């Protein structure tokens, strides 16, 4: 079920995340505190022990001052905390105030789900947003080459029939474009498509 | 890709 932290820390390394990345962490990812440099993360919702519940990615733009949250089913914080106990206040807080000279930041996030909602995909999404941040980081949410592969679809739409055909070909897309970019990937290939596989959480 | 929502805070 899902992938792994070493899974991720492996493939966001193979997507050339490396310079920039801060490893992965339970749900109390400090923020971004070291020094306003390109930074990004992998951050669990739960704490690490529970075992661990769902993925998220993190970023940090410089230009900007913008700290992306990435959720790949764009669930508003609200839901997030309402679903997996999750909240990231604290977390924005030490980073405005470590990085940012006027205190202030903005927060970007998906309204948008790529993932369908029985699939475990959700780092393997999770790192493929890690790539285009770090190679587009002004526009990581769209239009860039490696979102542009996929397709967002409105959150509110995810317990829906007309949508899947759609999320499973966000999915394949998805394995193609890690196969294509990760060595990780290749090799573990076949045993991660099927601990991630679009309806895992009903071949539970 | 996804749409998004920027939101400025403030601390
Ligand atoms: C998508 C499917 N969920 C996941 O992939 C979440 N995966 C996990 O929680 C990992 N857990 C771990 O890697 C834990 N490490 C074991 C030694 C762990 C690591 C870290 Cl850095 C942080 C935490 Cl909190 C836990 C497993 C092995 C798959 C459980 C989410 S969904 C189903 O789409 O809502």
């Amino acid at each position: 079920s899902g992938s792994s932290e070493q899974e991720l820390a492996a493939i966001v390394r193979d997507l050339g995340c490396g310079p920039y990345f801060l490893g992965t962490h339970d749900k109390r990812f400090p923020g971004f505190l070291a020094g306003n440099k390109l930074a990004c993360a992998i951050v669990n919702t739960a704490g690490r022990e529970t075992g661990g519940v769902h993925w998220l990615a993190f970023g940090w733009n410089p230009r900007s001052r913008t700290c992306y949250m990435f959720d790949p089913f764009g669930f508003s914080d609200r839901r997030l905390k309402q679903i997996y106990s999750f909240e990231y206040e604290a977390m924005l807080r030490r980073s405005a105030l470590a990085l940012s000279p006027d205190r202030c930041l903005s927060l970007e996030q998906s309204t948008q789900t790529v993932q369908g909602p029985d699939s475990a995909a959700c780092g393997l999404f999770c790192c493929m947003f890690l790539h285009a941040f770090v190679h587009w980081p002004d526009r990581p949410m769209d239009g860039n080459p490696t979102m542009n592969l996929l397709t967002g679809v409105p959150n509110g739409m995810l317990q829906s029939p007309q949508v899947l055909p759609t999320l499973r070909r966000n999915q394949e897309k998805l394995y193609r474009f890690l196969a294509h970019h990760s060595p990780y990937f290749r090799s573990h290939r076949a045993a991660i498509e099927h601990a991630t596989a679009f309806d895992k959480m009903k071949q539970l | 890709g996804v749409k998004s929502l920027k939101r400025r805070r403030c601390y």
